[PDB]
């Protein structure tokens, strides 16, 4: 759960660089992709397992 | 599945699931469509051979 965004999957450090007001990463689904851990601001991508 | 119950959630998911399967019916219709003309096509590609 990443801000109420709840789901299953592996979570890697992403080389994406999210400008300053972005939270979350879309895909061409929509579904979210990577996110911004809240407490430290570096972007995981989200990856099914 | 955030934001609502098992008893309003359903009642969204039924709508998305009810989508998606016929988006796969009709892949699988084009599919099918679509394996019968490269048929014609393999089995002239035989006679030709």
């Amino acid at each position: 759960n990443f801000n109420g965004l709840k789901g299953t999957g592996v979570l890697t450090e992403s080389n994406k660089k999210f400008l300053p007001f972005q939270q979350f990463g879309r895909d061409i689904a929509d579904t979210t992709d990577a996110v911004r851990d809240p407490q430290t601001l570096e972007i995981l991508d989200i990856t099914p397992c | 599945f955030s934001r609502l119950d098992k008893v309003e959630a359903e009642v969204q998911i039924d709508r998305l699931i009810t989508g998606r399967l016929q988006s796969l019916q009709t892949y699988v219709t084009q599919q099918l469509i679509r394996a019968a003309e490269i048929r014609a096509s393999a089995n002239l590609a035989a006679t030709k051979m």
